[PDB]
């Protein structure tokens, strides 16, 4: 009887941990859209030249924080939470019924939701944060790539135009340098860690499948952002990703994408070679194969978007 | 002259303001000795008079208020602010009597949350320990305390002045105190907030402050308008934001304490119910097939696994799978609904009636009215708004720092908390001898506490190891050698308390190995991986490569530290080699077995750098194992630490490591060509004749003259030889005779 | 180069005592050139952390050149900029520097920038330097003059 | 040494004895006219014991020869008080002290 006959404080602590893990974690919280709706109302019970609604002030504050020159980007929890709120105000609400009316109404609703905050400088904010990250992975850029994806979801022409105009006006190299560094830090299918994980699982590791790739979500987000940068056959932005006339140096993100694709292909071939001898692939091998094939599909889609719209 | 004459004399006013600034800066950051000394210059009476002086210039008024704060309350308020981030609620009877204070409180109708910051709290916070100032006492520093001022009179005075300022600000007087609204409100609001964080204000005083801030909402059920309804500048709005942040923190702490109080009762009820269920299972239930499914699936799992599934009653309404009676589930669901109502997520032109609504409306109104320019006010306003909108996430983030203890350990945990606060206070002081001694004594007192080894989870929640590691980073990045030894001893003892502590400390292995007699960071790194199969398997290749490179560097070049003392000069240092080889013995040999990957990689790195094997086993011109051992023996009996013993110790450690990296027997007998490749490499590295000769060395044994163990041959060296022989060579029939 | 020019110009103590070696026409411009050199020295490192860190090696020279009665107005600004931008030279400051600063305050009158310099001396970029604090307390407070 | 004088007469027959708590109200000043410490501004009396000095020697010797309210002006010279080590931010090293003390002890 290990449950009772124990000190009450130890049981209380265990119950607190289990209760926090099982009950308090509610899903909705019904606050992401309401905050953005409330912050978008200006001149309530009062009143152009004056700075509009608090949302634009918050975006300007974060843009100022990103614009300050420094050698490293500090981890700002407030920026993380607010960027997640803005991202979920559009993506979480608008990520059989194939009627023209319903589909077009959904498109207009998504367009309005994205225009609620991309007219307040969020497109500049995302670019500034990505450039200030200096090509260092972490939770600072994970919440920025997701926000940029949410704003650019569906291939917004206005957002793409604003981002390209900002990039061509600043003419500051370092955004594409950070993008290239982040792409170079992306992981692939590792066979050396697979055997270690298999041994560890056969008796904790504090997780499951956290050593093979562990960042496939980040890789998918980065490549989805790169693809959405030129989703609507944006010829100008497709040309910018290859050669930057205004900048003093060119990075050619397309070649970086193909290099990462070649690396992933080599990793997949090595995995197949390792699994050739066995007749039936076990569950853990299939999970890694699927999680690598998803990233391969994302890279292939990003490569297609560089060509379509000839 | 009169100090009020400085209103028209602007040349002396600047000098006096900067003199007060110098007074504050000299005694800043917990310099209680200078704080005591400054009481002879700026006495208590002068500060009290300047507090109530309505004709003082604004800069002088602000300077005097800040001087009083920085002299009498700064260090204690800093300590209390540091302690406020962690909740340690004991299971005292008043904690049991503590309720949620929900909308449905004692007197209420499920609508009123009460007033924040007023009530009963039980989280443990150490006292302030002030000391009276006196300049006539005899001269004797054991942590001089801050000068003492009457806190009750100061609190009453501050409340009276804040009320008077609030009343006078509604009349729109053309001569505000200090010459401006900011110079009238900010200096007193800072003092009020500081005393609020200090926990000096009582329940009635808290109610008075709440009424003064907003009487429409904070009252008990064109007429004395509150602070939030006036037109204030940004400097006053920042202080208002701090004041409201204090109340929000108080509400969160109350929520955590109430959750723990409910947890106590629920744990008691669940224990009683499970005891009754087991009694029924034992006495009754003798007619079924032993009920193995209803017994081994519930009463055989660990208590952590016995409580997670027991909480699957609701949230699905179709998957109970637990022996929980319906009434208990209803009670827990009622508490959950009450908690959700408290967090402002209730309900599945009116004036606000709760703190969250008032703060959100005020922040939105402030941002809508004017374009705020100061970044600090913008950040504070938006952080407060985010906290108010999302309270469940705030509770989720604050929960991991919450701990529950029995009332029988309060006295010991108070001393532990005081020592930790002393460490934190010392963390912001330039490194010095007195500071080093104080911090070492506090670390030792933390060590000797019985709480330290009884609640490792509480120690990890407080981040004690992180604080001690920050101290080591500060001292290392030599000076103060004793401090790093004390720090490494503390970390080594902390690692062995529990597996979770070792896992947490393993995350800093790269830093520990990079910065590599008493304890060493290398000792901490070794203790963070010792006897941990999962941690050993997770060890990175670069971590071993760094140690291999350090071993090669130490073997190739001798350390001049030993050359400084009386010792012969040689081109190879054995002590560093032995110390570096000690760590590698724990990353390849765990629980008597051997990890294949780590052993293979360390063997590869060792063979790719032959210099790590010493001057004997390197290559051409090498003397050999027997010759090296005999040369060390010959050195042992002539002047030429005591050199000569370390010469054999290094080789013994290297051979022990090489033997421990040998593949397992069943690996060899079941194919695994890489195992035989590694075995062949080890075979060709050193011959059998060398081992047989090494075991054959003779030993040396008025009274009998026994040679010193630290300056002569020791059979512990032969132990490595025997282990190596067993683990690669073995004996079947040939060597079994000689 | 600016340091060498200041050293050569400041060899002579006054504008008339062995300062007419170039002639009576250059006597009146010596003070102007010294002040301009001090201002340029202040401007070259004002706000630049790397320049202040590299210039911190001349702390003793800066402190010694604080009692010239014509170069103080610029040397004080140089010292303040060095202390503010690079808060690592604080640890290498002995008691003689603080005594010289207090002597400058006593001899040049009640200036409100000497107090700012002392405040910069007292506290580093987030760590309290108790040595400077105690030295200033012992050398300034007890004598109420 | 001690050069105790008289400001207001007391009783003359209730001198403090060994092992007693002496309660005094004192105002200290240097030999310059500059006051450095006082007890009346703190609105509390000062209590100290004989044989458990915890005070400068001159103050104890001056308070020894008092009688229930005899205001006195004690002159504590160097090598009788804080002395050459002085006090940081407080009396300089070589300076004598003048105390305006009043023994209002109520036993």
């Amino acid at each position: 009887t290990p449950l009772y006959n124990l000190p009450t404080h130890r049981a209380c602590n265990m119950f607190l941990e289990s209760y926090k893990a099982a009950w308090i974690l509610t899903e909705d919280h019904s606050f992401e859209d309401r905050m953005i709706d409330d912050l978008s109302k200006a001149g309530e019970q009062e009143e152009e030249e004056k700075k509009p609604d608090p949302l634009h002030q918050l975006v300007l504050h974060f843009s100022r924080t990103a614009l300050t020159e420094k050698s490293k980007l500090d981890e700002d929890y407030l920026y993380m939470a607010y960027a997640d709120i803005m991202a979920k105000s559009c993506h979480l609400e608008e990520g059989v019924e194939v009627s023209f009316e319903e589909k077009e109404m959904e498109k207009q609703r998504l367009l309005y939701q994205q225009s609620r905050l991309h007219t307040r400088g969020a497109a500049e904010m995302v670019l500034q944060m990505i450039s200030a990250c200096k090509g260092e992975t972490g939770a600072m850029v994970s919440s920025t790539l997701k926000l940029g994806i949410s704003i650019l979801n569906g291939g917004n022409a206005e957002v793409q135009q604003k981002m390209l105009d900002y990039l061509k006006d600043k003419k500051e190299v370092g955004f594409f340098q950070s993008i290239q560094a982040l792409m170079q830090t992306c992981s692939v299918l590792d066979l050396n860690a697979f055997e270690r994980q298999n041994k560890a699982e056969g008796l904790i590791n504090r997780q499951n499948g956290e050593k093979v790739m562990a960042d496939d979500e980040f890789t998918q987000d980065l490549f989805r952002f790169l693809q959405l940068l030129c989703e609507g056959h944006n010829n100008d932005f497709q040309n910018y990703l290859r050669t930057q006339t205004g900048n003093t140096t060119t990075i050619n993100i397309i070649i970086c994408t193909v290099d990462y694709l070649l690396r992933l292909q080599e990793s997949i071939s090595d995995f197949y070679w390792y699994y050739s001898g066995k007749d039936v692939i076990e569950e853990q091998g299939k999970r890694n194969f699927s999680k690598a094939m998803s990233v391969a599909k994302q890279v292939f889609n990003s490569l297609t978007e560089y060509i379509q719209g000839p | 002259m009169d100090i009020l004459e400085l209103s028209e004399r602007l040349d002396l006013q600047r000098f006096h303001s900067h003199t007060l600034r110098l007074y504050r800066a000299v005694c800043a950051l917990g310099n209680n000795r200078v704080a005591h000394a400054l009481c002879s210059h700026v006495d208590q009476a002068q500060l009290l008079h300047a507090l109530e002086d309505a004709h003082l210039p604004g800069p002088l008024r602000a300077g005097y208020y800040d001087l009083l704060i920085s002299i009498h309350l700064e260090s204690a308020c800093r300590s209390r602010r540091s302690m406020l981030s962690e909740y340690i609620v004991p299971l005292t009877p008043e904690t049991r009597a503590i309720t949620l204070f929900p909308p449905g409180r004692k007197g209420g109708n499920a609508r009123r949350h009460g007033l924040p910051g007023v009530g009963v709290t039980t989280s443990l916070r150490p006292p302030h320990h002030f000391s009276p100032p006196c300049f006539v006492a005899a001269l004797p520093a054991p942590a001089r305390l801050s000068p003492a001022i009457p806190l009750e009179a100061l609190r009453d005075k501050a409340l009276r002045m804040l009320g008077e300022a609030v009343r006078d600000g509604g009349q729109h007087a053309r001569d505000p105190v200090g010459g401006s609204v900011e110079f009238q409100f900010v200096p007193v609001l800072k003092l009020v907030s500081t005393l609020l964080v200090m926990g000096i204000f009582g329940d009635e005083d808290v109610k008075q402050i709440l009424k003064m801030i907003e009487p429409e909402v904070f009252t008990e059920e064109d007429l004395e308008e509150g602070l939030l309804q006036m037109k204030l500048p940004e400097s006053v709005k920042l202080q208002m934001c701090n004041l409201l942040e204090y109340f929000c923190d108080q509400e969160l702490q109350h929520r955590v304490e109430s959750l723990a109080a409910f947890a106590e009762r629920y744990v008691d009820k669940l224990q009683a119910n499970q005891r009754s269920r087991y009694a029924l299972l034992m006495r009754a239930f003798t007619m079924s097939a032993a009920e193995t499914a209803r017994r081994t699936r519930e009463f055989r799992s660990p208590p952590q696994e016995q409580i997670n599934m027991l909480l699957h009653f609701k949230d699905e309404a179709d998957e109970e799978d637990c022996p929980l009676p319906e009434d208990i589930r209803q009670d827990l669901q009622d508490f959950h609904q009450d908690l959700l109502a408290h967090c402002g997520i209730q309900l599945e032109e009116k004036k606000p009636q709760s703190l969250q609504e008032l703060v959100s409306h005020m922040v939105v109104r402030w941002a809508q009215e004017d374009y705020v320019q100061s970044p600090e006010l913008v950040r504070a306003m938006f952080s407060l708004l985010h906290r108010q909108y999302d309270g469940l996430g705030e509770l989720l983030r604050a929960l991991p720092r919450a701990y529950t203890i029995s009332p029988s350990s309060v006295e010991d945990t108070m001393s532990l908390l005081e020592c930790l606060g002393q460490i934190r206070s010392l963390l912001i002081v330039q490194m010095g001898p007195q500071e080093e001694n104080l911090m070492i004594q506090s670390i030792g007192n933390i060590m000797n506490n019985k709480v330290f080894y009884q609640h490792p989870n509480l120690m990890r929640a407080l981040g004690m190891h992180e604080t001690v590691m920050e101290v080591m980073v500060n001292v290392l990045g030599i000076r103060f050698p004793k401090m790093v030894t004390s720090c490494c001893r503390f970390l080594c003892y902390f690692c062995r308390i529990s597996r979770q502590n070792q896992r947490s400390m393993f995350d800093h292995l790269s830093y520990l190995l990079e910065n590599s007699q008493g304890s060493t960071p290398l000792d901490v790194a070794a203790a963070s991986v010792i006897d941990n199969n999962e941690l050993a398997l997770a060890l990175q290749e670069q971590d071993l490569e760094k140690v291999v490179s350090y071993l090669a560097g130490c073997g190739l070049q001798s350390c001049p530290m030993l050359l400084a003392k009386g010792y012969p000069d040689i081109g190879w240092n054995p002590c560093g080699g032995e110390r570096y080889l000690d760590f590698l013995r724990f990353a390849v040999f765990v629980n008597g077995e051997s990890v294949e990957e780590n052993a293979n990689v360390v063997v590869r790195l060792l063979i790719r750098k032959p210099e790590c094997f010493g001057p004997a086993l390197r290559g051409e011109g090498g003397s050999g194992l027997l010759a090296a051992i005999e040369e060390a023996i010959r050195i042992s009996e002539d002047p030429a630490v005591h050199l000569g013993h370390a010469i054999m110790s290094f080789y013994a450690a290297l051979i022990d490591l090489l033997g421990r990296c040998a593949p397992e027997m069943h690996l060899i007998q079941a194919g695994k060509g890489e195992a035989l490749r590694i075995r062949a490499i080890l075979r060709s590295l050193v011959p059998l004749d060398d081992l047989v000769g090494i075991i054959s060395l003779p030993l040396q044994i008025g009274a009998l003259v026994q040679p010193k163990m630290s300056a002569s041959f020791v059979p512990d060296h032969k132990a490595s030889m025997v282990l190596f022989l067993d683990r690669v060579y073995g004996i079947e029939n040939q060597d079994f005779l000689l | 180069l600016v340091l060498n020019c200041i050293d050569r110009l400041n060899v002579y103590t006054t504008a008339a005592h062995f300062a007419e070696y170039a002639g009576e026409e250059a006597a009146e411009s010596w003070k102007e050139i010294v002040n301009l050199l001090s201002e340029l020295l202040a401007s070259l490192i004002r706000g630049n952390r790397a320049n202040c860190a590299l210039f911190s090696t001349n702390l003793d020279w800066v402190v010694s050149k604080l009692d010239r009665l014509e170069a103080s107005s610029g040397i004080l600004e140089v010292l303040y900029c060095v202390l503010i931008e690079s808060p690592e030279v604080l640890n290498i400051i002995q008691e003689n520097h603080i005594k010289s600063i207090i002597s400058l305050l006593d001899k040049h009158g009640r200036n409100h920038k000497v107090l700012d310099v002392l405040c910069s001396l007292c506290v580093c970029n987030g760590v309290a330097v108790r040595s400077n604090q105690d030295l200033i307390t012992e050398n300034l407070l007890p004598g109420r003059e | 040494g001690v050069e105790i004088e008289t400001i207001s007469p007391g009783d003359g027959r209730t001198f403090p004895k060994k092992g007693q708590t002496c309660v005094v109200h004192y105002t200290g000043m240097l030999q310059n006219g500059k006051k450095f410490d006082s007890s009346r501004d703190r609105n509390k009396p000062f209590k100290f014991r004989i044989g458990k000095q915890e005070v400068i020697k001159g103050f104890e010797e001056g308070a020894a020869q008092m009688s229930l309210g005899q205001r006195a002006k004690l002159t504590c010279t160097p090598d009788v008080a804080y002395g050459a080590t002085g006090h940081p931010g407080v009396i300089p090293p070589n300076a004598t002290l003048i105390f305006d003390v009043e023994l209002l002890n109520l036993e």
